[PDB]
């Protein structure tokens, strides 16, 4: 049970496809399109490298994975030229991330598809352009505009009503959506070493405390924690950890400022890491 | 600027104490990720000045651990792909640095499938009903040997090493494949070799007229394998190859600690001895018949050819 | 955890005079290298993340000594922390400043600044890391030994040192030298606390 | 009666034929505690043969002819029997049951033939104790020449050899070979020695005292440094077992390698063998006739990393540890006999001046 | 010969079985067709007539003396002894081979042999066969002591202190003439231990042997064994 | 489809990974009588290669090459496809059906090689017709330089090497050496040539033809005797059918043995070798990849008593003759190609020159 990536059969030219070496022969590497329902191309000797190549399987790793730039492309005869050389490292991490979403998308309709029970390939390729290919010919971008919309139905399942496929189909695809891609939690934690040795000791360290808390955003609640008698734990449970990162980093920050107002030290123990 | 010199004097370090990582293909891949993580956050206006900077940091690479020649033939590597760069692009600030690293790339892409290849070509060199002779421990050798057992049935003698017992590993991960393995002592090596039918074995560091150092004990297997007049192979990737000549720089053996031949708990007479234990040994190239790389089989007088296609002779003092 | 060391630079038993009456004796090279720079690398070896150098007599010697060193770069990763006061002359006094300021947290080492080793010491301290979350904090101390002969050139008759400790959980019952010592008494107590296993060693 | 003893772990098809036994099961396990079907003698001989307490070839002769003086001086006579066929009727399952216990060495196998050549030539007209006391004297007399006048002009043809400021390697644990350097450093020589050791017995620490407590520059190396220290040796001196009929050397496991190693760095070896321990029998590989010792013995505590612990759950694992091989004779030069200084190509025709011929 | 077992008696057959049978069944065993076997008179003089109503293939049972000892007893015998001695008791249950305390004797040339199993603490080397200490805590002023030579020469010695004698020694021929020259020795398990422990810390010397067994254990005169010997006769002597 | 032939007889132990067939049966037992699946020429070259009819390695390559021409000639061009791989795909069952029916030379594995470089490299733009005559040019053109020409220049390569008188000794069926002594003589050279010969083919017996037709003093012997007259050879002539990457000369059985015996006589070998019959792949013995000829051949016709005729009866009984054996490097001196002579050691260096590169 298996379908395409997108709704053409068959890439463009010079478009970068993702592409596993499956033999080796003397005219080049058999390959399938992982992203074209496995199709048979060829990878050519002459454009493995840029340099002399004594041996076909010297560079081709039959097994792995690969991007490779098409080069020829014949619907009529079924001959697929893809090439190794033309592709740069920024288009390789390119097709990398896009086949890595349209992976994800496809193993999502999949499930949807696995609690639908359609086992026949072209009610699944009716889901398939019901869903994925219909946003992808409405934002140009194949790939892109599939995972884009399923991002922002995780969020909002208002794009999701939009899709006349069943009235249990758009719900198993919403729900599959919603365990697939929205897996939003992070804990950024960190150490602090916050203290006074002055007049008013645990004063000054309840006011920190208190200035560090009072500085925490909305949905990411900064909880502090007496770890230690001179050491603090500042944890942070929250989404887009990137974000956490640096409001954990502007209230240790703060709590420093605070501690150094009052004539106390405060050293940073941990950074803000990730639990 | 600071993660690049901490992770050079990190490497430095980790090549000075001991062995890391512990196979040298992992070696090899991260002196290549620190080679691109050089080049790619420095800034030079000539050729020249990235050349005598890799000259300059690969001397340090030679000066943390002399034996593991691995790192220096790697940056040597490494200098003739910006000498063919600079050569090919001469006859420049962008494009070089792509062609580099798109170079390293497809280098490390090679590197990767060294194994697969010498295990894809293990299968016309090992017949049925066979003798095998194996010194030390090594992965290539072991891929050889459980991929050769795929469709033949053969025996092999695996020989265990005197100052450390690295065979036994070996021996125990080849019997779970099934290949009736055979462990001795290192003394019964001419006392085997009447029976044995081919010495199949790894090295250290190939080196420029087709000589090898290697693990201690092969010279003498080497010596008994040319008396008794069988063939030896050596199951070796390419970037074991160097162009280090044995006689003419000093430092050749590893000298390791004592206790592991003589312990310390045996009394008053440690003093008045002296005990060595080197590690690698010399084995002359006319004491062997074939080497096998992933481009396939070559001969101990064709290596030069391998140095004419990977390494300049004027990198050769780095 | 981190891993803490402190390293007392300054041995206070009389014993190389008048050697060190002008440098002192963790100064000295055994082959051109001093035996600080000897422990030193010992510790980063073993894997420590920061020291603590104590050093009494002849301390700025000591100071302008290990500041040109490799381990007072910015670029190590094992960094130091030396410590100069006149008013200890004891290990017991090192340590009880090491009390006073707070400097240590969990596990640390204790090495003198004249020790001569290349062990890692990683299973034994997850061994005292295993004893410690087992027996809630019972044990307090790993001491550490080779395994030598009495005959070797090594141990001399002023250093030579005889315990008596377990078998199979290795927690020592007696600790002792022989210095002027033909006959070697042991307590009794050690039989009735442990029926299980005794080894004089 | 004598049961047989069951052969331990798996074997080496190439050795099937040749006992595999283990230290640590014993024969006496079925055997009775007052020793009447072997000799006491016999069985603490046998019982000190099979742990290796007694590994040196000179060390098992002298303990086995001081056994069979046991034997003989605790020998009664059966009536309407003679002495020279009840005795050689008599011996042969004491020297079974020590066959069982230990691979015999070829100074035993020797010992065994003069031992019946001396107890068959006795007349049926002597007494008991007299025939007795005959034998005893004839087993000092011959241990005395053959042991201590053999050692003593072996070492005395070996001090005319060595010179000033060589350098000898030795190889494995010999009282002759040991002897000959204690006596060549106390009559005058300076040299320093190179040791070389093998495993799993790791004898040579034994003969590394006696080059220590003897006050010899002694140098301790292994088999696989000893490629690396024959460039500066001179001299390979070496403890010789057995020598069969074609000139082989049949010794410690690491001895023709050692000897090809040497040849392959130009240095002449050299091997010191007494007249008794020859041999009429001849062998040229370490397959048809040679001992196997325990296969535990070759597992070593590495760290925690044990890996020969459970082999024998391994199928497809074979354990094998050599103790004897031969020699090529083209590859030793020299045999110090208490006669001279032969070559190999001789050491039969001293069997004809030595059987009586 | 080689041995010359001798089963001792002092203060019998109180069980499930005759208490003497048992180290006559495990002489009569293996090999022992010669078998001396002395008598008790410190309780009753008596026990003889009991004794020989047995059915062994051959006993030598002779009269004793009330007001004697273990050393009295080897001296005792000594113009009927020409070889090594091999010493049993009556209160000796032991399910235990002894093949292998006489393969300690034999292979090592050992001057003495014994057999312990789980008040005395007992320091052996290492290797768990020769024993370098032995003491009681009864007849000692200080807790223990220790020279230097035996931890010179053995630099490791493990201790053990849950031991039992299970009394079966295996003497030479020297020691029981020294006991016989010697005759201020009475108790012969705290005179030739303690005595020939202290002569072998001294080259040419003696060796003194003892295996730890671990499968059964031996009995007590006292009443606190006699619950333990029932119980492992019920099990044991099916096999026997 | 195509089925596998039945490997006849019981085979080696040592041999049994390789084919060991019979030339009594054949394959197109079960094959259709016109050839669709195989081509018509392919067949014939199959069944001439099978029965034993060409037996030469540049016979066979011509012949094989001449199949090819024959295949080329009557290919049609489906719909919707190109040439480039559908004759790749379409000749990989005509060289296995090859292979099934003998194991093929390296000539032939060279051929194939140079074939599928040939038809790979060919436009899309170019037509049918225009193609399959380009190729059938480049075929003949191929085999017109690297056989005749070839040939002429090793020939005058070694007229330069042969002086007068001496004596040159040849083995083996190879039209090489035969056209290299036929124009050695006809050149103005005087010498005799001692033709050593092997069972079970005897096909030495050919170039002696070759050297009666031709006027050459001719004396035909046999490998037992060859360690007898080589004391009077002094120059040792051999046919090489394949040279691996170390220096290896694989070719018929009597060739690695009789370049010892010369070596052990002072006699230096001459090999003869075009530049496309080396290899790539390497060996160093004759087990890993060899030929295995018929079991059946061995016997002959000694009086009545042919010993070998009821041979698969007996269960203990093995049959055995190799076709190829492989030369150590160090035993063969001359390597005489056209482009000159050059040792062993540089036979993979010319292959770096020759595939363009
Ligand atoms: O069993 C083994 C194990 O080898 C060893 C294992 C351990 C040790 Cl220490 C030594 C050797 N090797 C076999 C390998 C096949 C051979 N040969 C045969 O079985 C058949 O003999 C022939 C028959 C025909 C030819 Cl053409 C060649 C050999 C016998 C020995």
């Amino acid at each position: 049970l298996s379908c395409r990536f997108y709704q053409h059969k068959f890439p463009e030219v010079e478009d970068v496809v993702m592409v596993n070496v499956r033999s080796i022969a003397e005219m080049g590497a058999y390959v399938s399109l992982l992203e074209y329902n496995n199709i048979e191309g060829m990878i050519l000797l002459s454009e493995l490298s840029r340099r002399r190549i004594r041996s076909i399987n010297k560079l081709i790793r039959i097994g792995r994975n690969e991007c490779v730039v098409v080069i020829r492309v014949d619907k009529e005869k079924g001959y697929i030229d893809l090439s190794k050389r033309r592709v740069s490292p920024e288009e390789a991490i390119k097709c990398e991330d896009k086949f890595t979403k349209s992976k994800t998308v496809y193993s999502i309709l999949r499930h949807v598809a696995e609690v639908l029970e359609y086992t026949k390939d072209e009610q699944l390729e009716s889901l398939f352009q019901r869903t994925a290919w219909v946003f992808d010919d409405k934002y140009k971008r194949p790939g892109y505009g599939a995972y884009d919309a399923f991002k922002h139905a995780v969020s909002d399942p208002s794009i999701l009503d939009s899709l006349d496929l069943n009235e249990d189909e758009r719900e198993v695809l919403i729900n599959n959506i919603n365990r697939r891609l929205t897996p939003q939690a992070v804990k950024i934690r960190a150490d602090i070493e916050v203290a006074c040795y002055g007049y008013e000791g645990i004063d000054a360290v309840k006011e920190a405390l208190r200035a560090g808390l009072n500085c925490s955003t909305e949905n990411m609640p900064i909880k502090i924690n007496l770890i230690a008698p001179p050491r603090y734990v500042m944890t942070t449970t929250t989404l887009e950890r990137t974000e956490g990162l640096s409001v954990l980093s502007q209230a240790m920050a703060v709590i420093k400022e605070k501690i150094e107002e009052k004539r106390g030290v405060f050293n940073v123990q941990m950074e803000p890491k990730v639990v | 600027g600071s993660e690049l010199s901490e992770r050079i004097e990190s490497f430095v370090e980790t090549l000075k104490r001991g062995g890391g990582p512990r196979s040298s293909e992992e070696m090899a891949r991260e002196t290549l990720g620190l080679l691109r993580q050089i080049i790619t956050d420095h800034r030079w206006s000539n050729a020249g000045e990235l050349m005598e900077l890799i000259r300059r940091e690969g001397r340090r690479m030679t000066a943390a651990q002399p034996s593991e020649t691995t790192v220096g033939n790697m940056v040597r590597r490494v200098l003739k792909i910006i000498r063919e760069e600079y050569g090919r692009l001469h006859g420049h600030y962008a494009q070089l640095q792509s062609n580099i690293i798109e170079a390293i790339n497809e280098l490390l892409v090679e590197l990767e499938g060294t194994m697969e290849n010498i295990a894809a070509q293990a299968l016309e060199h090992i017949h049925s009903n066979e003798v095998i002779m194996t010194i030390g421990f090594s992965r290539t050798v072991e891929a050889f040997l459980k991929e050769a057992a795929r469709k033949r049935k053969f025996h092999v003698i695996v020989a265990e090493c005197a100052p450390f017992c690295q065979g036994h590993e070996m021996a125990v991960n080849l019997s779970k494949a099934g290949i009736e393995t055979t462990v001795m002592t290192d003394a019964a090596i001419f006392a085997v070799m009447s029976r044995v039918n081919k010495v199949i074995i790894g090295t250290k560091t190939i080196l420029a007229n087709g000589a090898l150092r290697a693990v201690t004990g092969t010279h003498t297997l080497a010596l008994a394998a040319k008396h008794h007049s069988t063939p030896l192979i050596v199951c070796a990737p390419m970037f074991k190859l160097s162009p280090q000549f044995p006689n003419e720089e000093d430092s050749f053996h590893k000298f390791v600690a004592p206790e592991e031949v003589l312990p310390f708990t045996e009394g008053d007479i440690l003093e008045k001895v002296s005990v060595h234990c080197p590690v690698f040994d010399y084995v002359p190239p006319e004491l062997i018949t074939l080497f096998i790389s992933n481009i396939g089989g070559n001969a101990p007088s064709y290596i030069y050819r391998l140095m004419s296609e990977l390494y300049h002779p004027d990198d050769h003092v780095l | 955890p981190p891993l803490q060391a402190v390293l007392v630079a300054d041995s206070f038993d009389r014993r190389f005079f008048p050697i060190s009456k002008d440098q002192p004796r963790v100064l000295l090279p055994l082959a051109n290298v001093a035996l600080i720079d000897y422990t030193l690398e010992f510790l980063t070896a073993t894997g420590v993340q920061e020291t603590f150098v104590f050093c009494c007599w002849k301390a700025a010697q000591i100071k302008e000594h290990l500041l040109k060193s490799k381990w007072c770069r910015p670029t190590s990763l094992n960094v130091v922390r030396i410590i100069t006061s006149e008013l200890y002359r004891s290990l017991g006094d090192v340590l009880r400043d090491v009390d006073a300021k707070a400097l240590v947290r969990s596990d640390f080492l204790l090495v003198y600044g004249d020790v001569i080793s290349n062990i890692n010491i990683t299973r034994a301290l997850e061994e005292h890391r295993l004893r410690r979350k087992l027996e809630k904090n019972v044990s307090v101390m790993t001491m550490i030994f080779k395994e030598s002969s009495p005959s070797h050139p090594t141990r001399c008759h002023e250093d030579n040192v005889v315990v008596a400790v377990d078998s199979t959980t290795n927690r020592v019952l007696h600790f002792q030298k022989t210095q002027g010592l033909r006959r070697f008494a042991f307590p009794l107590s050690l039989f009735q606390g442990s029926s299980d296993g005794v080894e004089v060693r | 009666q004598v049961p047989t003893r069951k052969d331990y772990g798996s074997k080496v098809s190439l050795f099937s034929h040749l006992p595999q036994y283990s230290r640590q099961n014993s024969l006496t396990q079925f055997m009775s505690i007052p020793s009447s079907v072997i000799h006491p003698a016999m069985v603490r001989l046998g019982l000190q043969y099979s742990q290796g307490l007694v590994s040196g070839s000179n060390a098992r002769c002298i303990a086995l002819l001081r056994a069979l003086q046991q034997v003989i001086q605790d020998y009664t006579t059966p009536p309407n029997e003679e002495l020279s066929r009840d005795l050689v009727n008599k011996l042969k399952p004491y020297m079974s049951f020590l066959t069982q216990c230990r691979p015999l060495s070829a100074s035993m196998h020797n010992a065994i033939k003069f031992l019946n050549k001396e107890i068959t030539s006795v007349g049926s007209s002597k007494r008991e104790e007299e025939a007795k006391s005959e034998l005893r004297a004839a087993i000092d007399r011959y241990v005395q020449e053959k042991i201590v006048l053999a050692a003593q002009a072996i070492s005395r043809f070996a001090y005319q050899k060595i010179s000033n400021g060589d350098v000898i390697l030795v190889y494995g644990c010999s009282s002759l070979v040991s002897r000959i350097l204690q006596e060549a450093w106390t009559e005058g020589r300076r040299f320093r020695v190179v040791v070389v050791d093998s495993r799993p017995w790791l004898e040579g620490r034994h003969t590394l005292r006696s080059l220590v407590h003897a006050g010899v520059p002694a140098s301790y190396l292994l088999i696989p440094a000893a490629s690396y220290v024959l460039p500066e040796v001179s001299k390979v001196l070496l403890g010789a077992h057995a020598l069969l009929a074609n000139g082989s050397v049949m010794s410690r496991v690491g001895t023709a390698q050692l000897a090809l190693v040497a040849r392959a760095h130009n240095v002449p070896v050299l091997v010191c063998c007494e007249t008794y321990k020859f041999c009429e029998r001849v062998q040229t590989d370490a397959f048809v006739s040679n001992e196997l010792d325990d296969p535990d013995d070759l597992q070593c505590k590495r760290g925690e990393h044990v890996a020969l612990a459970n082999w024998q759950n391994h199928a497809s694992l074979r354990l094998l540890n050599l103790v004897y091989d031969v020699t090529p004779p083209e590859l030793v030069d020299l045999v110090i006999t208490e006669l001279g200084m032969i070559p190999c190509s001789s050491v039969p025709v001293v069997l004809r001046v030595k059987s009586s011929d | 010969m080689e041995f010359q077992a001798v089963v001792m008696a002092v203060g019998l057959p109180v069980g499930n079985k005759p208490l003497i049978w048992y180290p006559l069944n495990l002489l009569e065993r293996v090999g022992f067709e010669e078998v001396i076997v002395v008598t008790t008179r410190d309780v009753q003089k008596a026990l003889c007539a009991e004794f020989k109503m047995k059915m062994k293939p051959d006993i030598v049972c002779i009269p004793d003396d009330a007001d004697m000892g273990t050393a009295d007893s080897l001296r005792y015998i000594y113009p009927k002894l020409k070889t090594d001695v091999l010493v049993l008791s009556c209160d000796l249950i032991t399910d235990v081979a002894l093949h292998e305390v006489v393969d300690l004797f034999r292979a090592y040339d050992a001057s003495l042999a014994m057999l312990m199993r789980k008040r005395d603490f007992i320091g052996v080397d290492s290797t768990g066969k020769r024993l370098l200490f032995m003491a009681n805590e009864a007849d000692l002023d200080e807790e223990l002591v220790i020279k230097g030579s035996i931890l010179q020469k053995h630099p490791r010695i493990r201790f053990h202190t849950g031991l039992v004698d299970a009394h079966l020694y295996c003497l030479k021929k020297y020691i029981v003439d020294f006991l016989m020259e010697n005759g201020s020795i009475t108790s012969i398990r705290s005179e030739l231990i303690p005595y020939l422990v202290r002569k072998q810390f001294s080259l040419k010397s003696l060796d003194i042997y003892s295996f730890i067994k671990e499968a059964n254990t031996l009995n007590l005169a006292p009443y606190d064994a006699c619950w333990n010997a029932c119980r492992g006769d019920r099990w044991e002597d099916l096999s026997r």
